[PDB]
C-alpha cells in the first residue's frame, strides 16, 4: 500500500512503515523501568536459554549511555546498536560545549529527533527500537524516567514497561505502585521490579538482570544471590 | 500477506521482517560448513570446503580462511561476492586502530563496527543487505580468547562453539551432546574432525576436501601463535585420527 | 636550525658476505638538552630493515606509516616484504610531499630471500634511491661517516670481521658529534639469525 | 652532469656520466643516469635527482598505457608533448631538464625539454653544467652526416672535456645506441678513466678490539607450534 | 607558565604544576592549577600558548572519555599517551598547530606499574625515569640524575620534589608561585596533604 | 519474467543469486572455446576467432590481448565489455603496483585486481555485469607459472586446467586423458590444438586460430638489450605460420 513510501504524507494520516515499527518493538525482550524516590530499578529479560554460549562476553542488555545515564530497549537488537552509538557521542559533545553534565532531558530529545528525522527523510527506515532512557539531572537527585517511541516522541511517566507480554506486567505496576507515592526505600522499589518480571521469567537468576542506578554516578548490578533472595520471599508468598 | 513487499531495505514487509534478510539466511546457508571450536589452549577453526573439482585447484586456496592480522583469523560462509569487499575493509580497519593506539584491536571492537556497516545499508540506502556470517576467532588480554559470530542483519552474540552455513542443526546437535567443558586443544581438533566426517559427504573426509588451521596458546613461552596448515600436514594428521 | 638537524642522528650500514649490518648510536637529544641515553630507531618489518633519521616526530609518524602499507603486502600477495620492493615503497611515499618534503633519511638494509643477495639502498630528505652496495650513511653526520666508511672498508668481510669495523666507524665519529656520544647498538643480520650487541663505550 | 646527444644517420646516440653528488660529496660512484621511458625512447635527467626519476615513472607508466591501448609504439613527439605539459603546469618547480632521445617508425629524433616548458631540437645538443664543456668539442669537429662509428668517437670525447672541468662529471661513461630498426645497444661502461684503488695499508682489526657490554639474541624465526 | 615536572618512582607517579596563569606583564591568576583529569588514574598536565591550552586539553579529555565509557574497560596509559602523540603529529602538518606540551601520568593499575611520558610540543614521546618541559626543566635534571634511585618511595619522592621547587624559585625571575602536586597512583587521583 | 528484485544489483533475490550474474554465465556460454593448459616450464592459451563478414579482417579481431608483457588474457564473449574492461586492468595495476612497488605484478595479485573491478559492475545497481570471464594466464618469478579464471561477479580461482565456453564440456574431459601439469609444455600445444579441432573442422587454418605460450623469457624480445638482468618478455605470440608447424607435429 502506503508502505512504499515515507514522503506520501497518506489519507489514512498512518503511514504502514510506522504501524510495522511497533510489531517489532513487541517481539523484543521485556524491559521494564519502575522508580522510587532515590532511585531508579531496572529490571529487565536477558535470555540465555542459548546452548553453548560464553555469557561473559556476551553484551548485557544495559549499556552505559554516560557515566550515570543507562538504557534499556525492547526490539531488534542490530537497529539498536544505532541509537547507543550516537546516544554516546552526544553525551560526550555535551560537556565538550556546555561543561555542563549531561542533561537527560535534552538527551531524551536528541535521541527522538533521530527517529522523527528518519521518518521525514525518505530512504531512510523508521526503527522498530522503543528505549528506556533513565537517569539523573545535573545538580539533582530526583530520579528521571523516560521512554521514547519509533512514532519519533517522547513521553515521561511515572512506571512503564514495554516488550513480549507487556499486558501483563501493566496490571501490576497499576495495584502495586502509584504515581502519588513511589515505594520510599529503595528495598520496596526493588522487590516489587523482581515479582512484575517474575511473570514472564517464570523462574530465572540470569534470566533476570536488576541494574540499580542511584544519583551521582552511582551504578551497582544485583548480586545474583540477592536477586535469588527476592525470588524465594516471594515464593513462599505464593501458597500462601 | 499477499503483496510481499521488499524492494528497498526502507520500505517495510507488513510481517515487519524483512523480506531481504530472510533470503540472507537462504544463501549463508547454501555455502557449505564452517566450526569454529573455542578451547582454553587455543582456538581451533576445521571446515569442509566449498569447491570440489580437482581440477579446480582446492590445495592452494583457503577461500574460508583469511588471517586479518597477527592474532586474528576469520573463517567466511555465504556469498563470496559481496564478501570481498567486507574483508578487505576489516584489514585495514585494524591496522587503522593499531595506528592510533599501538595495540591490537580488542575482538569485540572489530566485530560491532563491522556489524555496524551491515545495519547501515538497511538503515539507509536501497543498498542491499551484504548477507555473510564469519566466524571471528580473536586474541584480546581482556578476556583471552574470544569467539564470536556476525548475522546479517548487523548484530553479534558470543560462544562457546558454533557452527554457521549449512547442516548448522546436525552439527549443533553433535557438538554439545559430548562437549568436555575445560575443552583441551588436542581434544578440540579431534571432536571437529569426527563432527566433519559426520556432515561431509565423503565420510573419509579426504584431506582436499579440508582446511585446517590452529591457532595457539600453547605456543612456547605462552604466545598466540598462528598456523595455518597445507593440505600436506592435513593429510598427516588425517591418518594421525584414524578416520583414513 | 631546519627541523631535521634539532633532533639529528646517525645509521650507518655496510654489506658484507652473506650478511648485512645496520647500526646506530642512542643518544636523543634537542638542542643543548640530550633527553634519553637509550632510544631506538632501527625497526623491522619480517627479515627487513629500516633504521630512519631525522626529526624525531616525522620519524614516529613514518615508521607507523610504513608498518601499515606492509602489512597489506605481506598479508594480499602472500609473501615476505623483500627489500627490493620494500626500496620502491619507501620512495614513493617521500615523493609525496615534494614541497615541504618529510625531514628524514632512512636507511633500508635486509637480505633478498630468494637468493641471498645482501642488499643495502639510502635515503634523503627528498627520495633519493642511493644504490650503493658498498656502504651507506645518513643523518647530519653522515659527511664524518662516509669519511670513516671509505677507508676502513674493504670488499669481502667475514661476518666476525664486518662487526669489529662498522663498529669503528660508528664510535668515532659518535665523539666528533654533538648530537651524538651515548652508547650504541649494532644489529648484524643474517639469513638464518639477527644478533644485536649492546656495545660499551664512553659516554659524556 | 655531462649529457650528450647526437644524431647520426641510422639512428641517435645518448650518452651520460655515471657519477652521482649530492652536494660536493659523491654519493655514487656509479649509478646510471639514463632512464627507460620506453625500450627505444630512452632520456638522461639532470635538474633535481628526485624529481627526475619520479616524473619518469609516472609518465613512464601512461607512455605505456598509450602503447598497448593503441597496439602501436609511440611516437617520439608523443612522449615530448605529455613530459612537457606537466612540468609547464607547476610552472617549473618539479625541476626536471631533460634530453629526450628516442627512435621510433617515423623517424630519428632529438630535443630537450626544460622545467619551464620551452623545447628545442638539436642535430647536436648537450646539457648539465658541462653543457658548455662538451658541446665546444661538438661544434669544433662535427660535420654533416656523421656515421655512427664517427658519432660515438665524438661524443665520447665529448664526455671526457666535461670529466676533467667540471666536477660533477666524473667515472663511467655509459652509452645508449638507439639505431634504426633495432634493439637499443646498451654499451654499458663504454669508458673507464680510472677505478677505485685498494690503500696501502691494511685497516683489518683483531677480533676483541670492539667491546661487548650485553647481548640480546632477536629471533625473527617461527617460533614452534609446539 | 614554562613549568611541568613529572617524577616517576617506586611505587607511583608524581605531578607537580604550576598555578600561575600569566597572561602577558599581569599574573591575572595565581592559583589556578593547568591540569586536566583524564581517568581517577591518569593525570594530564599542560602549558603552551594562549587559547591552544583550553581547547586542546578538553578536546583530548573528551576523547579518552568516550572511549573509556564505550567498551567499559579502561584503555592502557600506553594507548592513551600514543592517542595525543598522534593528534600532534597531525596538528603540525595542518593549517593551525597546536603547541602544548604535556606530561602524561598514568599508573597502570594491572601491570601495577608506574609509567611517566614526556611529550614535548611537537610530537616526541619518549618513556623516562623523569622529564620536565621547558626551560625550567633543565635547572632540575641535574638533582634528578643524581639524587633518583628506582628505591625511592613515594614519600621520598616528595622530599626530592620540594629541593627542585626550591632551586626553580631561585634561579627564575618569574615566581611560579607554587605548585599543586598530585599524586596518581594505585589509590587513584589524591592532592598531597601540603601542597 | 524474473522478479523485480532479481533485475535489480540493489536488491537481494529470493533466492539470493541475481538473475542478471546468470544471464553473464548465458552469454559466456555462446561465445567461442577457449583454453588453458598449465603446464611445468609453460603455460599455453589457445582460441578460436569469429568468422564474421567474409571481408571483414579477421586479424584486426583479437581475443588475446597482453596485458602486460609477461602477462596475456583470454576471454568468451562480448567485444565492447572485453575491450573496457581491459583498459581499466592494465590502469588501475599501474597506480597500485608500478608506481608504488615500481615492477609488475604478481600474477596474484593483477588477478586480485582484476576481480574488484568486476566486483563493482555487480554491486552498483543498473550496471549490468561485465559481459566477459576471463582466463588471466600469466608468468611471473615469485611464484612461477599460473593459470586462473576470474569470474564476472568477482570471484577468482587457479587451475589445474580450465576451458570455457560452448565446447567446455569436452574440452576439460580431453586434458584429463591426455595430459598431466608433470608433462612438458611441448606435449600440451599439439593436445591444445587438437582439443581445439574436435570444436570445428570446416577450417582449421592458423589463420583463424591464435596460439599463444607464456613460457621463457626471450631476452631478443627486450627490446634494449645490452642490459641482461631485466627479464624478457614471457608471452610469446605464435603466428599462423608457427601454428602451421605445430599442425604437423600433430
Amino acid at each position: 500500500g502506503y508502505d512504499r513510501a515515507l514522503s506520501i504524507f497518506s489519507p489514512d494520516g498512518h503511514i504502514f512503515q510506522v504501524e510495522y515499527a511497533l510489531e517489532a518493538v513487541k517481539r523484543g525482550t521485556c524491559a521494564v523501568g519502575v522508580k522510587g524516590k532515590n532511585c531508579v530499578v531496572l529490571g529487565c529479560e536477558r535470555r540465555s536459554t542459548l546452548k553453548l554460549q560464553d555469557t561473559r562476553i556476551t553484551p548485557s542488555k544495559v549499556s552505559k549511555i554516560d557515566s550515570h545515564v543507562v538504557l534499556s530497549f525492547s526490539g531488534l537488537n542490530a537497529d539498536s546498536r544505532i541509537l547507543i552509538e550516537k546516544a554516546r557521542v552526544e553525551a560526550q559533545s555535551h560537556r565538550l560545549t556546555l561543561e555542563d553534565p549531561v542533561t537527560v532531558e535534552y538527551l531524551t530529545r536528541y535521541v527522538a529527533g533521530v527517529q522523527q528525522r528518519y521518518t521525514q527523510s525518505g530512504g531512510v527506515r523508521p526503527f522498530g527500537v522503543s528505549t528506556l532512557i533513565a537517569g539523573f539531572d545535573p545538580r539533582d537527585d530526583e530520579p528521571k524516567l523516560y521512554q521514547t517511541e519509533p512514532s519519533g516522541i517522547y513521553s515521561s511517566w511515572s512506571a512503564q514497561t514495554i516488550g513480549r507480554n507487556s499486558k501483563t506486567v501493566r496490571e501490576f505496576l497499576e495495584k502495586n505502585y502509584d504515581r502519588k507515592e513511589p515505594p520510599a526505600t529503595v528495598e520496596e522499589c526493588v522487590k516489587l521490579t523482581v515479582r512484575s518480571l517474575l511473570e514472564v521469567v517464570q523462574t530465572g537468576a540470569k534470566n533476570i538482570e536488576i541494574t540499580v542506578v542511584k544519583p551521582d554516578s552511582d551504578i551497582v548490578a544485583l548480586s545474583s544471590e540477592e536477586i535469588n533472595q527476592y525470588v524465594t520471599q516471594i515464593e513462599q508468598e505464593k501458597q500462601e | 500477506g499477499s503483496r510481499r513487499y521488499d524492494s528497498r531495505t526502507t520500505i517495510f514487509s507488513p510481517e515487519g521482517r524483512l523480506y531481504q534478510v530472510e533470503y540472507a539466511l537462504e544463501s549463508i546457508s547454501h555455502a557449505g560448513t564452517a566450526i569454529g571450536i573455542m578451547a582454553s589452549d587455543g582456538i581451533v577453526l576445521a571446515a569442509e570446503r566449498k569447491v570440489t573439482s580437482t581440477l579446480l585447484e582446492q590445495d592452494t586456496s583457503t577461500e574460508k580462511l583469511y588471517k586479518l592480522n597477527d592474532k586474528i583469523a576469520v573463517a567466511v560462509a555465504g556469498l563470496t561476492a559481496d564478501a570481498e569487499i567486507l574483508i578487505n575493509t576489516a584489514r585495514i580497519h585494524a591496522q587503522n586502530y593499531l595506528k592510533t593506539y599501538n595495540e591490537d584491536i580488542p575482538v569485540e571492537i572489530l566485530v560491532r563496527r563491522l556489524s555496524d556497516i551491515k545495519q547501515g545499508y538497511t538503515q539507509h540506502g536501497g543498498l542491499r543487505p551484504f548477507g555473510v556470517s564469519f566466524i571471528y576467532a580473536g586474541y584480546d588480554d581482556r578476556y583471552g580468547y574470544q569467539l564470536y559470530t556476525s548475522n546479517p542483519s548487523g548484530n553479534y552474540t558470543g560462544w562457546k562453539a558454533i557452527s554457521v552455513g549449512a547442516n548448522t542443526s546436525a552439527a549443533q546437535t553433535l557438538l554439545q551432546m559430548d562437549y568436555k567443558d575445560d575443552m583441551k586443544v588436542d581434544d578440540a581438533i579431534e571432536l571437529a574432525l569426527k563432527t566433519l566426517s559426520k556432515t561431509t559427504d565423503s565420510s573419509a573426509l579426504t584431506y582436499d576436501r579440508l582446511e585446517f588451521a590452529t591457532i595457539r596458546k600453547g605456543a612456547n613461552d605462552g604466545e598466540v601463535y598462528q598456523k595455518i596448515f597445507k593440505p600436506q600436514e592435513i593429510k598427516d594428521i588425517l591418518v594421525k585420527t584414524g578416520i583414513t | 636550525s631546519d627541523p631535521s638537524s634539532i633532533n639529528g642522528g646517525i645509521v650507518v650500514a655496510m654489506t658484507g658476505k652473506d650478511c648485512v649490518a645496520i647500526a646506530c648510536d642512542l643518544r636523543l637529544g634537542s638542542q643543548s638538552l640530550g633527553v634519553s641515553n637509550k632510544f631506538e630507531k632501527i625497526f623491522h618489518y619480517g627479515h627487513v630493515f629500516l633504521g630512519i633519521t631525522g626529526l624525531a616526530t616525522d620519524v614516529t609518524t613514518l615508521n607507523e606509516m610504513f608498518r601499515y602499507k606492509t602489512n597489506l603486502y605481506k598479508l594480499k600477495e602472500e609473501r615476505a616484504i623483500e627489500p627490493e620492493t620494500f626500496t620502491q615503497l619507501v620512495s614513493s611515499s617521500l615523493y609525496e610531499r615534494r614541497f615541504g618534503p618529510y625531514f628524514v633519511g632512512p636507511v633500508v638494509a635486509g637480505i633478498n630471500s630468494k637468493s641471498g643477495k645482501p642488499f643495502i639502498a639510502g635515503f634523503d630528505l627528498i627520495g633519493c634511491i642511493d644504490e650503493a652496495k658498498d656502504f651507506i650513511v645518513s643523518g647530519t653526520a653522515s659527511d664524518q661517516l662516509f669519511g670513516m666508511c671509505e677507508s676502513l672498508y674493504e670488499p669481502n668481510l667475514e661476518p666476525e670481521d664486518l662487526f669489529e669495523t662498522i663498529s669503528q666507524a660508528l664510535l668515532n665519529a659518535a665523539d666528533r658529534d654533538a648530537l651524538s656520544g651515548w652508547g650504541a647498538v649494532v644489529y648484524i643480520i643474517k639469513k638464518d639469525e639477527v644478533v644485536k650487541r649492546y656495545l660499551k663505550m664512553r659516554q659524556d | 652532469t655531462t649529457i650528450v646527444g647526437v644524431k647520426f644517420n641510422n639512428g641517435v646516440v645518448i650518452a651520460a656520466d655515471t657519477r652521482s653528488t649530492q652536494g660536493p660529496i659523491v654519493a655514487d660512484k656509479n649509478c646510471a643516469k639514463l632512464h627507460r621511458i620506453s625500450p627505444k625512447i630512452w632520456c638522461a635527467g639532470a635538474g633535481t635527482a628526485a624529481d627526475t626519476e619520479a616524473v619518469t615513472q609516472l609518465i613512464g607508466s601512461n607512455i605505456e598505457l598509450h602503447s598497448l591501448y593503441t597496439s602501436r609504439e609511440p611516437r617520439v613527439v608523443s612522449a615530448l608533448q605529455m613530459l612537457k605539459q606537466h612540468l609547464f603546469k607547476y610552472q617549473g618547480h618539479i625541476g626536471a631538464y631533460l634530453i629526450v632521445a628516442g627512435v621510433d617508425p617515423t623517424g630519428s629524433h632529438l630535443f630537450s625539454i626544460h622545467a619551464h616548458g620551452s623545447t628545442d631540437v638539436g642535430y647536436y645538443l648537450s646539457l648539465g653544467s658541462g653543457s658548455l664543456a662538451a658541446m665546444a668539442v661538438l661544434e669544433s669537429h662535427w660535420k654533416q652526416d656523421l656515421t655512427k662509428e664517427e658519432a660515438i668517437k665524438l661524443a665520447s670525447d665529448a664526455i671526457q672535456a666535461g670529466i676533467w672541468n667540471d666536477l660533477g662529471s666524473g667515472s663511467n661513461v655509459d652509452v645508449c645506441v638507439m639505431e634504426i630498426g633495432k634493439d637499443a645497444e646498451y654499451l654499458r661502461n663504454y669508458l673507464t678513466p680510472n677505478v677505485r684503488e685498494e690503500k696501502q695499508k691494511s685497516y683489518k682489526f683483531p677480533r676483541g678490539t670492539t667491546a661487548v657490554l650485553k647481548e640480546s639474541i632477536v629471533n625473527i624465526c617461527d617460533i614452534q607450534e609446539e | 607558565m614554562d613549568i611541568i615536572l613529572g617524577i616517576r618512582v617506586q611505587d607511583s607517579v608524581i605531578l607537580a604544576s604550576s598555578k600561575a596563569v600569566t597572561r602577558g606583564i599581569s599574573v591575572l591568576k595565581d592559583s589556578d592549577d593547568k591540569t586536566r583529569q583524564l581517568s581517577p588514574h591518569t593525570l594530564m598536565s599542560f602549558a603552551g600558548e594562549a587559547g591552544d591550552t583550553v581547547q586542546f586539553a578538553e578536546y583530548i579529555q573528551a576523547n579518552i572519555q568516550l572511549y573509556s565509557i564505550r567498551e567499559d574497560y579502561e584503555l592502557s596509559p600506553q594507548a592513551v599517551s600514543s592517542f595525543v602523540r598522534q593528534e600532534l603529529a597531525k596538528s603540525i602538518r595542518s593549517r593551525r598547530p597546536y603547541q602544548v606540551n604535556v606530561l602524561i601520568g598514568g599508573y597502570d593499575k594491572k601491570k601495577n606499574k608506574p609509567e611517566l611520558y614526556q611529550i614535548d610540543y611537537l610530537g616526541t614521546k619518549v618513556e623516562l625515569p623523569y622529564g620536565a618541559h621547558g626551560y625550567s626543566g633543565f635547572y632540575t635534571f641535574s638533582l634528578l640524575d643524581h639524587h633518583y634511585r628506582p628505591d625511592m618511595t613515594t614519600e621520598e619522592g616528595l622530599d626530592l620534589l620540594k629541593l627542585c621547587v626550591q632551586e626553580l624559585e631561585k634561579r627564575m625571575p618569574m615566581d611560579f608561585k607554587g605548585v599543586i602536586v598530585k599524586i596518581v597512583d594505585k589509590d587513584g587521583i589524591r592532592q598531597v596533604d601540603d601542597f | 519474467m524474473t522478479d523485480r528484485y532479481s533485475f535489480s544489483l540493489t536488491t537481494f533475490s529470493p533466492s539470493g543469486k541475481l538473475g542478471q550474474i546468470d544471464y553473464a554465465l548465458t552469454a559466456v556460454k555462446q561465445g567461442v572455446t577457449s583454453l588453458g593448459i598449465k603446464a611445468t616450464n609453460g603455460v599455453v592459451i589457445a582460441t578460436e576467432k569469429k568468422s564474421s563478414s567474409p571481408l571483414a579482417m579477421s586479424e584486426t579481431l583479437s581475443k588475446v590481448s597482453l596485458l602486460t608483457p609477461d602477462i596475456g588474457a583470454v576471454y568468451s564473449g562480448m567485444g565492447p565489455d572485453y575491450r573496457v574492461l581491459v583498459d581499466k586492468s592494465r590502469k588501475v595495476a599501474h597506480t597500485s603496483y608500478k608506481r608504488i612497488y615500481g615492477e609488475y605484478p604478481p600474477t596474484k595479485l593483477l588477478v586480485s585486481e582484476v576481480a574488484k573491478i568486476m566486483q563493482e559492475a555487480t554491486q552498483s545497481g543498473g550496471v549490468r555485469p561485465f559481459g566477459v570471464s576471463l582466463l588471466i594466464a600469466g608468468h611471473d618469478e615469485f611464484n612461477g607459472f599460473s593459470l586462473y579464471q576470474v569470474d564476472p561477479s568477482g570471484s577468482y580461482f587457479p587451475w589445474k586446467a580450465t576451458a570455457i565456453g560452448k565446447g567446455s564440456v569436452a574440452a576439460k574431459t580431453f586434458l584429463e586423458k591426455r595430459w598431466n601439469d608433470e608433462l612438458e609444455l611441448e606435449d600440451a600445444i599439439h593436445i591444445a590444438l587438437l582439443t581445439l579441432k574436435e570444436s570445428v573442422e570446416g577450417e582449421f587454418n592458423g589463420d583463424t586460430i591464435e596460439l599463444a605460450i607464456i613460457g621463457d623469457e626471450n631476452p631478443d624480445l627486450l627490446g634494449y638489450t645490452g642490459i641482461p638482468t631485466d627479464k624478457g618478455p614471457r608471452f610469446r605470440k605464435l603466428t599462423s605460420q608457427e601454428i602451421n608447424d605445430r599442425l604437423e607435429a600433430l
